């Protein structure tokens, strides 16, 4: 392994002429010399002998008869009948070499039809769609579009679709599934497979047809080599390989291409020129005239004479030429040449009968030269002509009026217009890539000569090539089958290598050597070691050490240019973020080297145009003498300065890109070809430059480069009017707006249509303009800063997209670039790509993120940052707004946590009882327990504890209970947010305790609050939630069992920050302290939080001493723990990707490989099922199936299992856990994991409280979809700490954790896993509920008591230390006390307006009203009852009551998953009632409305929806009673309808006039 | 018949290099007299957006610190519509920015601008433009002149005496003759400190265009413009000179192209 | 100019004491 290969030069190994071989011509060939040009004639081959029978259309299977039309085809082709018994019967690979004719559509159809028949089922009507799909590769768009239209008509009866892949910005992902058979170019398919996110749908591809595989010889050959290599180098993902079908020209190295495609000896065909449908006689007019004037004359005289001979024989002619302009000259030169001798007697054969059809058609054409020619003779066909004139010229040629027809390259691919004779007049063609006039390529010549010979009418065909004498030997070898198909993979070695490194397939030199094995280069190096510069074939043998050297040399280039990291000694490879840009956007490695160095932070617009021109794609571009004169005007009169002089090549690319944006027309065909090359490459090259500057954080280059990306697509500058982008817009309006210097922002805010018409001059063209202004995208941005720590700063944004969505102009996806920029604008702090869709526009939507300030900004804050939101597509749709820090008070750096006294240990013997010792199981308390023990157990002081999960925090609560019981104090209470944990503790405490002096009798409470008050009197100890006890303790003045309490244990006291339920928990803690202070009773408070940042404000609030506050660091643990956080780019707005899924499996396999069980956490149940099926795969490829006991043990457990889904996953060894589910399934799956029978355990996010515990844990994705907001919200810190806490450490080595997350969330999680997140209050949101409640119970008499009420809360503590967090502008103590007073004044005015309270002057008295009394009693929100009173009426029916109930604010906790709206719409038409007319379907109210009817109708709901129904039924009893009380308080019989609804909820049935159903 | 602006825009590219060499005068630190603290980030951007030859100017606002009352921290630079010249500039009126947020108690400290010549005093056009703005409004304003020559910049704050306001009132326009008793003594040497701990921001016009050299007659010196917080544009930016972009728009439609010429990537 | 690695990896340890 330490042996480094030699750094060989890759430039030496490249091909960089014909070596006087002399092409072996066939028999019957002869020569005829003339002074102007020589001739080499070859006659056509003879038709072969009938040694076989052609297979009939009717003899094929009956189901695929209509695929081949019986009238058209009749029978199969001569070559197709030979390959039928290999292609159709056999599913193996094949390569078919043949002349340019045949039936490539029909040969492909045989392989396609057999691929369909695998998933076909005669029992069903049609074949199975989603199981598979097909791919077809083809050189150019013209040939791709032809094969799409053919395959649509051919496979019309099946109902299968076909569509061209176009490489959109992730837009056509809905169609790709619906299509079933894709067609694309090599470059598109290479980019598609190169992006590793698309590898989910690559396994569905099981047929890759590659048309014109002989393209391997061309510059674009390595693209095909990479595609085939990527196919076979991807077997670890899925076991099933795809079928590969090759189609080639009759050339050498055809056996080598077969071995490259894995084609066996069965289907390795090679039909020589004899088997062509219409035999082709060759001819080569080698021009002797070396002078330029006489050369062009010789080509014309050579063309004329062969045109004359074919008309004498009586045959139609096609005359290919190099350009559009030569097409007109060649036609008119022949007209002038004929005018001497024959004139128009030879052409346009007949008068009267034939000419009348020609005369009437001649008037149809629009062009001047086209009309002049067609009347006399000789046609014309090129891209410059309109679509009608092309169709006119094609149809009349088939009729046979015009004999000659001068064409361009476009006629060869896609058009299909056959003729007997064909002439390639001049083989010169301009290559703007290499920047010079090259000779015509082999694939172009073969396609042109494919038009020769009509199969039906003509017996034989003819093909002529007019070219220079030196080029005759080149084009001889093309047609005569002696032009070797070589590999050009060394030129694209570095690019294709980096692509696979980015994908994650090459992590070392050994991986790349195995990857190179499946290229066409590898086969040709073995075949011809002399050719490919191989040092010694005998020494190396199988080219292992050569590939070691080739890879190392390529990797050293990638190392220096910084596309990959590469330690050669230890031998490990890793892709850089710069390399990821090169891979995805398809850039050359040399261009990225230029972009990385040149792009400074100070890169001006003038530099950006230069840096674009320095790309490797424009390496061979240069200026010519004929071009300089026209470029002189363009260069000096350009908008943006060009530093480079006219002689510099960089000036040519610079000015032409600017010309493309300005839409400058010019005559020069050389320059007009070059400008086409520049703008095509410009789309992806400028996008690469944009992505580099965005990563590095250079704001000024990034914003400028975004406009250059717009200019590439839109063909316009920023100074040009944005109304240019609209398709159907008046030209007179756009013309006039650019003249008048008016700012463009003024036209947006015009509300009425009358203002537009007068403002834009033309009133007639207006009104339409008013509509288009409302179609234009604009956004109202409002941002607010919020400091959490000194360094960390949260940025809350609300956005209102304001435009009417037209599907034509926008599509269905308008992306926006969000950026948080620093005060200057030069540095980018945070960025994210928003994606706007039709549904979200018009409605407001929130958005939040965090950024950590630097040392400069922490000490002295800046005045403001800037928040920008630029549209990617639309011009002048950017909206900068200042995020102010004016008068912001940062909270000081958190003090050091309570340091554990290392040498303070405590044992179980130090308890004062023998029965107390037996309960704990363990005989010595851990270091954290030993610290708290003395104050916790012996002393009766109120005490805080701040410790991480898995440190005996449950036992700390139990210590307080043991001291309580020995003293015989009386009644005690335990609080916990998690209802799952209460159920565990109840059963555990009833067993382990509940036999210690008396009996104890512990209880749980429940949903019904009347029964809970009985359970209070019944019990010594209670377990409950914050919501349960807070509601029970409201009327504490009357209820003497509340005030008589001695002990309160608040477990998970950190959760007071967690939303509304946290604010309820805060209110509970505040109430018992108010009772203890007011009634002068010493009630003990044992808070058991997790590790907080600072517990000084918490302990002082809770009524605790400075001594009894033990807030430890997260660093201190009973066992060691090591966390790993993996980021991935472009994974913010989805759950998780394939790279995360693979790294999760590899980490799980690595954990299992070391004899340790491992758990995995996922967003939901549906994710666990798909990951389970993925984990059944992957482990199939690697030799690691099942493991842990034999199959005989697991079978009896699975057979008696409840759920049907869990049979297949649990068999292969992967258990699943989700919320709800059977207690049988939970018991079986958990015990199988604990025994060590099943290896892997997938867990839902919902079951984090279910303490399974394990050696290693994996957080696969830190995102969950929220249906209300329609956003993938991130995991909170407390949610991660729950999952991290399960990672129990082993005796041998510490317990591991793997957090697979996005880029932005790593900075948040890494910070707030080490440092505790500051525990802030959430009291301000429920201030209406709390004040109204305390007013209702006669605690708050006057509004002075509201100010006094705050002093008992945690909100009042934390607002003083961190005022800027709660939106306090004036951070001075005066401004804080003013903000508290205005919070009351605003809140009381809201209550009095909605008839909750009334205030009477002559200090005041604040008596409660009906709505306030109802809210305080049932524990329902102020905002809910406000809506209920407004919505309900004297004639609100049962339907109205069910809708009004569903709109309650208490149901915001009910989750809306992805695709629930689709299920609810299908479920609604089963249910009886209807949702109201003008209300949103995608809403939480919609889900609650229907699920309650399914509960009444008793429908078999799925596992997700029935769990949502249980959460709905928990809140439903108080809300229905609110509706009854609102109606009866006003005084309606209508209230009895709500009573009928109350009955329906408790029994779960409609009023069906049948009492027996409820039994 | 000349296209001479192109060389200046190219020369403006290297204005960040001039910020390597920054010079301050600092003659004698008088405790009783006032001192003015200029943020370095404002000096960075203001030199970057300015022109190498043509003079660029802008107003400045700020307020006193908590420690000392006479220590005037410059909080904001305010670019306004202007017509630049060589060693001279037609500046707009004192802009109303009371409607914008976070502008409570912004004392109008004076104005800041570039300069071609190096001096120990305010020039003829400099004193005239000072008196034209700050005579009626506030006499005790300052003038931070910036001598920006190749590879360096030199800062020097000045305070115009009551004798200067008379001379500026008398001599108005481009030049009421060459001079009428011009003096170096008119401007008093004021103190200036360049701090890089405190940070400042930019306020710009609502339309974004502040340079009206290529705009022409659109420059209204008496007009009341709207303003906003934002990142300022450079002198020869796309938006300041829309005439060069509207030379040959052409009105060209789409083109089909050949079968080989069509883009493979699509 | 130093280019950062793709797929960023932040290992974290809790050594205690």
């Amino acid at each position: 392994n330490p042996a480094i290969p030699p750094v060989i030069d890759l430039e030496k190994i490249k091909f960089d002429l014909m070596t006087v071989t002399k092409v072996s011509l066939p028999e019957g060939s002869f020569k005829r010399v003339k002074p102007q040009y020589d001739e080499i004639h070859i006659p056509a081959p003879s038709k072969p002998v009938i040694d076989y029978e052609l297979k009939e259309i009717t003899s094929l299977p009956d189901w695929c008869q209509e695929a081949f039309p019986s009238s058209e085809t009749t029978s199969l082709n001569p070559i197709q009948s030979k390959v039928f018994h290999a292609a159709f019967e056999g599913d193996s690979n094949m390569l078919i070499c043949a002349p340019t004719g045949s039936g490539k559509t029909n040969i492909a159809l045989l392989t396609v039809l057999k691929a369909l028949s695998h998933h076909y089922n005669p029992k069903t009507k049609k074949l199975n769609l989603s199981a598979f799909k097909i791919v077809y590769i083809a050189p150019l768009k013209a040939l791709v579009q032809e094969q799409v239209r053919e395959f649509q008509r051919r496979l019309a009866f099946l109902g299968i679709k076909v569509a061209e892949l176009t490489g959109d910005s992730r837009l056509s992902r809905k169609q790709i599934d619906e299509t079933q058979v894709l067609v694309s170019t090599p470059e598109k398919w290479d980019i598609t497979t190169r992006n590793s996110n698309n590898l989910a749908i690559v396994e569905l591809v099981r047929l890759l047809i590659i048309d014109e595989i002989h393209l391997l010889h061309d510059d674009r050959g390595p693209v095909l080599e990479s595609i085939v290599a990527r196919t076979f180098w991807a077997s670890k993902y899925g076991q099933e390989y795809p079928r590969i079908i090759g189609l080639s020209a009759t050339l050498p190295n055809y056996e080598d291409v077969g071995r490259f495609l894995r084609v066996p000896k069965e289907g390795l065909f090679y039909f020589d020129s004899s088997f062509r449908p219409c035999p082709l006689s060759q001819q080569f007019c080698g021009i002797k005239e070396r002078n330029s004037l006489k050369k062009l004359k010789a080509m014309n005289d050579a063309c004329y004479e062969k045109v004359l001979e074919s008309i004498n024989e009586g045959n139609q002619i096609i005359v290919f030429v190099h350009s559009r302009k030569e097409t007109s000259r060649t036609a008119t030169w022949l007209k002038n040449k004929f005018a001497e001798e024959n004139i128009t007697h030879k052409l346009t054969k007949n008068d009267a009968g034939s000419k009348q059809i020609l005369k009437t058609e001649a008037a149809n054409v629009l062009d001047p030269s086209l009309r002049k020619l067609i009347e006399s003779g000789i046609g014309t066909h090129h891209a410059g002509l309109t679509r009608s004139d092309r169709s006119l010229s094609e149809d009349l040629f088939a009729d046979g009026l015009l004999q000659v027809l001068v064409c361009t390259a476009t006629l060869a691919w896609g058009v299909n217009l056959p003729a007997h004779t064909v002439i390639i007049k001049g083989t010169d063609v301009y290559s703007p890539e290499k920047g010079s006039w090259e000779q015509l390529s082999p694939q172009d010549v073969l396609q042109m000569l494919g038009r020769a010979g009509r199969p039906r009418y003509d017996t034989f065909g003819e093909g002529i090539i007019i070219t220079d004498q030196s080029n005759v030997q080149y084009y001889l070898s093309v047609l005569n089958q002696q032009l070797p198909i070589e590999s050009q993979f060394v030129s694209k070695l570095v690019d294709n290598l980096n692509a696979e490194v980015v994908a994650g397939n090459i992590k070392c030199r050994n991986d790349a050597v195995n990857w190179l094995a499946y290229t066409y280069l590898y086969v040709r190096m073995l075949a011809s070691p002399m050719l490919y510069k191989v040092p010694d074939i005998s020494s190396d043998g199988q080219l292992k050490k050569f590939r070691e050297s080739l890879v190392h040399s390529a990797l050293c280039i990638l190392k220096e240019q910084e596309l990959v990291l590469y330690d050669a000694e230890n031998d490990v490879i890793e892709a850089t973020d710069l390399g990821n840009i090169a891979s995805s956007f398809y850039i050359n490695h040399a261009s990225m080297d230029v972009y990385n160095r040149e792009l400074d932070e100070h890169t001006t617009q003038i530099d950006l145009f230069r840096i674009f021109s320095m790309s490797e794609e424009f390496k061979y571009v240069s200026v010519r003498y004929e071009e300089k004169r026209e470029l002189k005007q363009l260069l000096e009169k350009a908008p943006i300065p060009i530093r480079e002089d006219i002689d510099d090549p960089l000036a040519k690319v610079n000015v032409l890109l600017q010309s493309y944006f300005s839409q400058l027309k010019f005559e020069g065909f050389a320059l007009n070809s070059d400008i086409v090359f520049i703008h095509q490459n410009a789309g992806r090259l400028l996008r690469a430059m944009f992505e580099i500057c965005l990563k590095r954080g250079w704001g000024h280059p990034t914003r400028m480069l975004l406009n250059l990306c717009k200019s590439a697509t839109t063909k316009m500058w920023p100074t040009n009017c944005p109304l240019r982008q609209f398709k159907t817009c008046p030209v007179e309006v756009i013309k006039r707006l650019e003249a008048s210097t008016v700012p463009w922002g003024d036209y947006l805010q015009l509300e009425t249509p009358a203002e537009v018409g007068r403002a834009i001059r033309s009133e007639k063209y207006g009104k339409q303009v008013y509509d288009l202004l409302k179609r234009f995208p604009k956004m109202s941005v409002t941002c607010n800063a919020q400091p959490i720590t000194r360094s960390v700063m949260r940025f809350n944004i609300e956005i209102i997209a304001d435009w009417i969505w037209d599907m034509n102009v926008h599509g269905s996806l308008e992306p926006f670039l969000l950026m948080l920029e620093d005060t200057d604008g030069d540095s980018i702090l945070y960025y994210d790509v928003l994606f706007i869709t039709p549904d979200i526009v018009g409605h407001e939507f929130t958005l939040s993120f965090t950024y950590e300030l630097k040392q400069h900004n922490q000490n002295n804050l800046p005045p403001n940052f800037f928040l920008t939101l630029i549209s990617e597509n639309w011009w002048h749709s950017e909206f900068e707004i200042p995020v102010s820090f004016n008068g912001f008070k940062l909270p000081k750096k958190f003090p050091p946590p309570t340091p554990l006294l290392e040498n303070i240990s405590i044992s179980t013997s130090e308890l004062g009882n023998d029965d107390f010792s037996e309960v704990f199981e363990f005989k010595t308390f851990n270091k954290i327990q030993s610290q708290v023990f003395e104050s916790l157990y012996n002393s009766n002081d109120s005490v805080f504890v701040g410790s991480g999960k898995g440190t005996g925090k449950t036992a700390m609560a139990e210590l307080a209970l043991l001291n309580h019981w020995r003293q015989n104090k009386g009644r005690a209470v335990y609080i916990n947010p998690s209802g799952e944990k209460i159920d565990f503790l109840l059963s555990d405490w009833n067993k382990r305790f509940s036999h210690l002096a008396g009996g104890k009798i512990i209880n749980k409470l429940g949903n019904d609050p009347s029964l809970n008050l009985k359970l209070l009197a019944k019990s010594h100890v209670l377990l409950a939630t914050p919501v349960q006890f807070e509601l029970l303790s409201r009327r504490w003045r009357q209820r003497k069992n509340i005030q008589s309490l001695e002990l309160m244990i608040y477990d998970d006291a950190h959760e007071i920050s967690q939303g509304v339920y946290g604010a309820v928990y805060e209110t509970l803690i505040s109430r018992m302290i108010f009772i203890a202070t007011q009634l002068e009773k010493k009630i003990r408070f044992v808070c058991l939080s997790n590790c907080l940042a600072n517990a000084r404000d918490f302990g002082e609030w809770a009524g605790m001493t400075k001594s009894n506050i033990y807030n430890f660091s997260p660093s201190e643990r009973i066992e060691p723990l090591e966390i790993n956080i993996q980021s991935f780019k472009d994974v913010e707005h989805i759950s998780f990707n394939f790279s995360m899924l693979q790294m999760a499996f590899e980490a799980s396999a690595a954990a299992a490989g070391n004899r340790n069980s491992s758990s995995v956490f996922l967003p939901s149940r549906k994710d666990c099922m798909e990951v389970a099926s993925a984990f059944m795969k992957f482990s199939k490829a690697i030799e690691w199936d099942m493991l842990n006991v034999e199959e005989e043990q697991i079978v009896p457990y699975i057979e008696k299992l409840t759920d049907g889904h869990l049979r297949a996953p649990l068999k292969h060894g992967v258990g699943i856990l989700y919320k709800g589910m059977a207690s049988n399934d939970e018991r079986i799956v958990k015990r199988l994991y604990e025994y060590g029978a099943v290896s892997v355990l997938l867990i839902s996010k919902d079951c984090s409280a279910f303490a399974c515990k394990t050696d290693e844990v994996i957080i696969l994705g830190t995102n969950l979809y929220d249906g209300a907001e329609h956003k993938y919200m991130p995991y909170t810190i407390n949610e991660l700490l729950e999952m991290v806490g399960l990672a129990s450490g082993n005796d041998s080595m510490a317990g591991k954790v793997l957090i697979l997350t996005s880029h932005n969330m790593k900075a948040y999680y890494k910070k707030f896993l080490i440092e505790p997140l500051p525990t802030e209050s959430y009291l301000q949101y429920i201030i209406h509920d709390t004040l109204n409640n305390e007013i209702a119970n006669s605690i708050i008499q006057s509004k002075q008591d509201c100010v006094d009420w705050f002093t008992y809360s945690y909100f009042y503590r934390r607002i003083h230390v961190n005022p800027s967090y709660y939106g306090v502008r004036d951070t001075s103590p005066h401004g804080i006390s003013v903000f508290l007073s205005n919070l009351v004044e605003t809140c009381l005015n809201d209550l009095v307006e909605s008839s909750f309270i009334e205030i009477d002057d002559t200090t005041e008295i604040i008596s409660t009203l009906s709505n306030g009394l109802i809210a305080s009693h049932y524990g329902v929100s102020f905002f809910t009852i406000q809506s209920f009173v407004s919505s309900l009426s004297n004639t609100s029916t049962l339907k109205n009551m069910l809708y009004v109930l569903s709109t309650a604010v208490e149901f915001e906790s009910v989750p809306l998953r992805k695709g629930d709206r689709a299920l609810l719409v299908k479920l609604s038409k089963r249910l009886p009632l209807r949702f109201p007319e003008h209300t949103s379907s995608g809403s939480v109210s919609f889900k609650v409305f229907l699920l309650l009817q399914a509960y009444f109708s008793r429908l078999e709901l799925p596992v997700d929806f029935q769990n949502d129904l249980k959460d709905i039924l928990e809140k439903v009893v108080p809300l229905i009673n609110v509706v009854v009380d609102i109606l009866s308080a006003n005084g309606y019989l209508n209230a009895t309808t709500a009573m009928d609804l109350a009955q329906m909820l408790i029994q779960g049935v409609w009023d069906v006039d049948n009492p027996l159903r409820q039994i | 018949s000349k296209n001479e602006w192109r060389k200046s825009a190219i020369a403006n590219t290297l204005l960040y290099l001039r910020l390597k060499n920054i010079y301050v005068s600092a003659d004698d630190f008088v405790e009783e007299q006032n001192v003015y603290v200029l943020p370095k980030n404002l000096l960075k951007k203001f030199i970057e957006i300015s022109d190498v030859k043509i003079q660029v100017a802008a107003f400045i606002y700020g307020m006193s610190a908590k420690d000392h009352p006479k220590v005037k921290e410059i909080k904001t630079v305010v670019l306004v519509p202007q017509l630049g010249h060589v060693g001279s500039v037609q500046i707009s009126n004192i802009p109303d920015i009371g409607d914008l947020p976070d502008t409570e108690g912004l004392e109008l400290l004076g104005w800041i601008h570039t300069q071609t010549e190096e001096l120990k005093f305010m020039a003829a056009s400099e004193v005239a433009t000072h008196s034209k703005l700050f005579a009626d409004k506030k006499r005790d304003c300052i003038d931070i002149s910036i001598f920006s020559t190749p590879g360096s910049v030199s800062l020097s704050a000045y305070n115009l005496t009551d004798e200067g306001y008379q001379w500026g009132e008398e001599n108005k326009d481009i030049m009421n003759v060459l001079s009428e008793g011009f003096e170096p003594t008119f401007s008093t040497h004021a103190q200036l400190l360049l701090s890089d701990r405190i940070t400042g921001n930019f306020i710009i016009p609502s339309g974004n265009v502040w340079n009206y050299t290529f705009m022409g007659t659109a420059f209204n010196q008496e007009g009341d413009y709207n303003f906003k917080y934002g990142i300022p544009l450079e002198f020869y930016n796309e938006m300041h000179r829309p005439v060069h972009f509207l030379q040959f728009s052409e009105l060209a439609g789409d083109e089909e192209l050949e079968a080989e010429q069509i883009d493979v990537f699509s | 100019k130093r280019a950062l690695p793709n797929i960023e990896n932040d290992i974290i340890k809790l050594s205690d004491s």
